[PDB]
């Protein structure tokens, strides 16, 4: 299962690129292992924008 | 200035010698000296000029002659007998101007002594620990461009005039002032390394009332942590160093356990002086263990940061020291086994089988009665694998260990000789652990061993002639025969159940306590020499009452007595030399428990269980 | 532990043995994966035994009681336990809850608690909630290995933070409304 | 696999250059940041609607991709639900332009200097950024070379 998900986490490198996205490697293997386990990804859409911001106040 | 010249020069050489790890390094480029554009610093009429042509064109020139340059009506001469440049005004100047000359001009004596030190700080033969420190008073020095660009910007526009520039000049002689006096202390002999980082921390104690210094040095001294600490990322996480240019306390020497790595005194920084020791006993431990195969890197290498009275590397190389140190004996212990040699030492030497060794004295009798070079040592070699092919020695890994081996030599080697006084035993390590229990150890051993084997081989003389007489109602020597043979059994009751056997299970609890190859080195040497002092092989005067009286042993047993010369199944001579020998025995006996008793015990109280001959005699 | 251990034939009813099999409850448990596999694996010869003997002198380890031990809340009449199981108990809470709000409040199960003795029943925690769940329903639980300081660090990260003293009771409020406000305000 | 994840997301905002005690107030912030909104259609066809919005402006090759990818995708939606959200998050020749003269394709095309010009902007946006250069190097340093003394440099304030 292991060599599927590697696999497809690789194509889903280069759309999140073309798409102009805030994610580098990190946060993408992070949120997309949370959508894996399911919740409402409109949700997490803002709270990885908050994250970044709350992070960024403190700098 | 010429003596940094020789410095580098002996610096490459210095890095050369020591380690096969660093070898031409670079030298710094010679052009940098002798051209006048490589380096940090570098007429007409003055006296019938009016004021405010004087005024312009003076504070001008002192404003170049802050940054070391020649201005307008002011050059740069050769230093003096001082430690920083002065320069050249035109004279004829202004007698009032000429006094506050000379108050501007020591912000210029303040970096003048900055840049040419700066300067010499870049090559690679000085450190590139030394480099980095200014590399941050190189910041410092960018402030003082900083500060004469700024007040050409108010010259144009008429607000620079000689009073200003001298109000203006004051952050720049308070702040480095500081470092006017740091850096010709740095520049005097060889410093690199952790010493300037020494040099550095015995600042935040020379400046405790100011604390304005008192940051800007801790401040210097944080940046120049940073090289360093990358070389206190290699030898405390590995087994290795690299080091090229000598910028650290331990370095590498190419000539193992106490002599490739040395502790180099003017090379620590004062903050890790107290754990000199933790440090290079966490990398020697990362060394001796890269020889073997396994591990050699820290799975927890920690990113280290500098700070003081908050600091963490007090902290965090004792959390290094905990695991190398750990993983070291932890290695040893369950492979290549430490435990399963000191247990085939105790089997043999410290005596725990007693079939092996009743199968020996017989079997090799004929070989241990004749003298040294009167012996076969393959021979005994064959003797012995076969007493331990029948008892339980055949059943370590490690019983191939055992060789036969000389020393006629008892009493004059631990303070012609017989076979049995000859005979040895070595018990061999293999090269990672001969480094923790060495040749010193195993002669100690050795000797303690001998002891046993005396107390052993006289057991069985002694029975043997009172079957082979079994005459049958004869009981002249019936009576020495019992005395004797109560203290060779006696000796060996004591020294088995009290000296040896709970003494080691106390170092076998220890040793399973053990974090740290010094907390064992310790144990073990007082296990074997307390062990060994208190049999006869060391002792305050040496005990040779007990070896004359093993020696009347042997005579009584054979050279006397002879089986009562085949009456079994003389012309009364022999009963004169059996009272001899009653004489002999019960002299020795009494001094023995005496010098006991005159040292600093139980042997004595239980030989004597009601008293039994304890008044025969005394000492004068 | 206590009562396997006395009616198996081992001497067991001392303090000092219950906290040392309290702290190798803390350090030296695994717990299975199922009910039925890892019986099927010990029942073929038993072998899951890390073998523990401790410096305080005491030579305690079988490597089949343990993952039983804390498994008994599967299935209760394994112990005999008055209290429902695990399963059922889940099934109950997300019944009692409105209908609505059913599949948004399913999907954060949390580990918590006493519970966290090892983190191997989080494992089999998370295959019981999968095998319960429909595909009508969503999952989604969170396994962080803070469980047992839980408690500590919540209120540690709440009082630390000035937006929430609106939510903190002052000595005015506490005597113009009462004391047992503190039970309302509370949110 | 989640809550190693996080913490590692937690170590990259930690500025290594102490510091064990900053990643856990950085927990604290990033707990407190994460349940702040957590208190208050097909996967695929959210590609198509944007793919849309990049064809109008250009880029036909880069929509003709996107569209493929996803199609192979779905023959993990959560994860694109995620992204056509995060789509605005990011950052603020060769020998084919307009090669007309090598190649087994008809040399036929007519003239709207609307396709130079576009190539003129292709060889401009190298230049912005090394003009811009020009500019704020001087700038740069004219901002920090001129201060009041004392203040000029912060290396004086220690």
């Amino acid at each position: 299962n292991l060599n599927a998900v590697r696999e497809t986490m690789d194509v889903l490198l280069e759309i999140s690129r073309i798409l102009n996205t805030g994610l580098d490697m990190e946060t993408l293997s992070i949120c997309v292992r949370l959508c894996e386990q399911g919740i409402n990804p409109e949700a997490l859409s803002s709270v990885i924008k908050e994250l970044r911001k709350a992070t960024e106040a403190l700098k | 200035l010429q003596q940094s010249l020789e410095l580098k020069r002996k610096m490459l050489r210095d890095k050369q010698n020591k380690k096969n790890s660093g070898q031409h390094l670079p030298i710094f480029p010679a052009w940098v000296y002798e051209r006048p554009a490589l380096i940090g610093d570098f007429a007409l009429p003055i006296g019938t000029l009016p004021l405010a042509s004087q005024e312009s064109a003076v504070v001008e020139d002192l404003l170049y002659v802050l940054v070391g340059v020649d201005g307008r009506y002011v050059s740069a001469q050769p230093l003096a007998g001082r430690q920083s440049r002065t320069f050249l005004v035109d004279p004829n100047l202004d007698l009032s101007i000429r006094e506050l000359v000379h108050r501007i001009l020591p912000v210029a004596a303040s970096y003048s002594a900055v840049t040419r030190f700066i300067e010499e700080k870049s090559s690679f033969e000085y450190g590139q620990v030394n480099h980095a420190l200014a590399a941050a008073m190189r910041t410092l020095v960018k402030e003082h461009l900083i500060l004469v660009s700024q007040l050409e910007q108010l010259h144009r526009q008429g607000l620079l005039s000689l009073q200003k520039l001298w109000f203006y000049i004051q952050p720049a002689m308070r702040t480095m002032d500081i470092l006017a006096s740091l850096a010709t202390s740095v520049d005097k002999g060889e410093c690199l390394g952790g010493s300037t980082l020494s040099l550095l921390h015995d600042r935040s104690f020379s400046y405790t009332g100011d604390s304005q210094a008192q940051e800007l040095c801790l401040y210097l001294t944080k940046a120049a942590s940073a090289p360093y600490f990358e070389v206190l990322e290699k030898w405390i996480y590995r087994g290795i160093i690299h080091d090229p240019y000598s910028e650290f306390m331990v370095e590498e020497h190419e000539l193992y356990w106490d002599q490739r790595y040395t502790i180099v005194q003017q090379q620590i920084p004062s903050f890790l002086q107290k754990m000199a020791d933790k440090i290079l006993s966490t990398g020697k431990y990362l060394n001796v263990v890269r020889e073997c195969g396994h591990d050699v890197t820290c799975p927890v290498a920690k990113e280290i940061i500098y700070t003081l009275k908050e600091r963490a590397y007090v902290e965090q190389i004792e959390k290094a020291f905990n695991y190398a140190s750990k993983v070291l004996l932890d290695f040893l212990m369950e492979e290549k086994e430490l435990v399963a040699h000191l247990r085939s030492i105790k089997r043999y030497f410290l005596m725990d089988q007693g079939d092996f060794f009743v199968h020996f004295m017989d079997l090799a009798e004929e070989e241990l009665r004749k003298p040294v070079e009167d012996i076969t040592p393959p021979r005994l070699e064959a003797l012995l694998e076969l007493a331990l092919r029948m008892s339980t020695a055949n059943t370590d890994p490690f019983k191939d260990d055992l060789k036969i081996d000389l020393m006629p030599h008892d009493l004059i080697t631990q303070l012609a000789l017989s076979g049995l006084e000859a005979f040895s035993f070595d018990y061999i390590v293999k090269w990672p652990l001969s480094l923790i229990i060495n040749r010193k150890a195993l002669t100690r051993y050795q000797m303690l061993f001998r002891h046993m084997f005396y107390c052993k081989h006289v057991e069985r003389q002694l029975c043997s002639v009172w079957i082979s007489n079994k005459a049958q109602w004869f009981a002249g020597a019936f009576t020495l025969r019992q005395r004797m043979l109560n203290f060779v059994q006696n000796i060996q009751y004591y020294m088995m159940f009290e000296v040896m056997e709970p003494t080691w299970h106390i170092l076998e609890k220890n040793l399973k306590s053990a974090s740290n190859i010094d907390d064992v080195l310790g144990h073990h040497t007082g296990f074997l020499d307390t062990c060994l002092k208190d049999c006869m092989l060391t002792n305050p005067e040496l005990l040779k009452v007990f070896s004359k009286l093993m020696s009347v042993c042997v005579m009584f047993t054979n050279c006397m007595q002879k089986f009562t010369q085949s009456m079994k199944l003389l012309v009364s001579g022999f009963e004169a030399t059996i009272n001899k020998f009653d004489k002999n025995f019960s002299a020795h006996l009494l001094d023995l428990l005496a010098r006991l008793s005159i040292y600093s015990a139980s042997v004595i109280s239980r030989l004597d269980f009601n008293g039994f001959y304890t008044e025969r005699l005394e000492r004068l | 532990l206590m009562k396997i251990l006395t009616e198996r034939g081992y001497s067991f009813t001392t303090t000092a043995e219950r906290e040392i099999v309290r702290d190798i409850k803390e350090k030296l448990c695994y717990v299975a994966l199922d009910f039925e596999q890892e019986m099927a694996t010990a029942a073929s010869s038993s072998s899951l035994e890390k073998s523990y003997e401790l410096p305080d002198g005491q030579v305690i380890t079988i490597g089949n009681e343990r993952f039983r031990c804390p498994e008994a809340l599967f299935q209760p009449s394994f112990l005999g336990m008055e209290s429902c199981g695990i399963h059922e108990t889940t099934f109950n809470s997300i019944m009692k809850c409105d209908v609505d709000i059913r599949k948004d409040l399913y999907a954060n199960t949390v580990l918590s608690g006493g519970t966290t003795m090892y983190p191997g029943i989080a494992d089999r925690m998370q295959k019981e909630i999968t095998a319960l769940a429909p595909s009508t329903m969503k999952i989604k639980i969170i396994a962080p290995p803070e469980r047992k300081y839980s408690v500590w660090i919540g209120g540690s990260i709440l009082a630390s933070l000035s937006t929430f003293q609106q939510m903190w009771i002052s000595k005015q409020e506490y005597d113009e409304s009462g004391p047992s406000i503190v039970h309302r305000k509370c949110f | 696999s989640i809550t190693q994840l996080f913490d590692d997301l937690c170590e990259a905002l930690l500025p290594a250059a102490n510091r064990k005690r900053a990643k856990r107030s950085l927990k604290k912030v990033a707990y407190n940041a994460l349940f702040t909104n957590l208190f208050q259609l097909p996967a695929r066809n959210k590609i198509l609607m944007l793919s849309f919005d990049l064809r109008v402006g250009g880029l036909g090759p880069k929509a003709d991709r996107l569209e493929e990818l996803v199609e192979e995708l779905e023959a993990v939606g959560s994860v694109l639900d995620l992204l056509v959200q995060l789509a605005g998050s990011g950052p603020p020749r060769d020998y084919f332009l307009n090669n007309k003269h090598v190649g087994r394709n008809v040399p036929y095309s007519g003239y709207d200097c609307d396709d130079l010009s576009v190539f003129e902007m292709d060889v401009q946006s190298l230049i912005s950024r090394e003009e811009c250069l020009c500019h704020s190097m001087i700038q740069e340093t004219l901002q920090v070379m001129e201060a009041a003394p004392g203040t000029g440099l912060p290396t004086v304030g220690l």
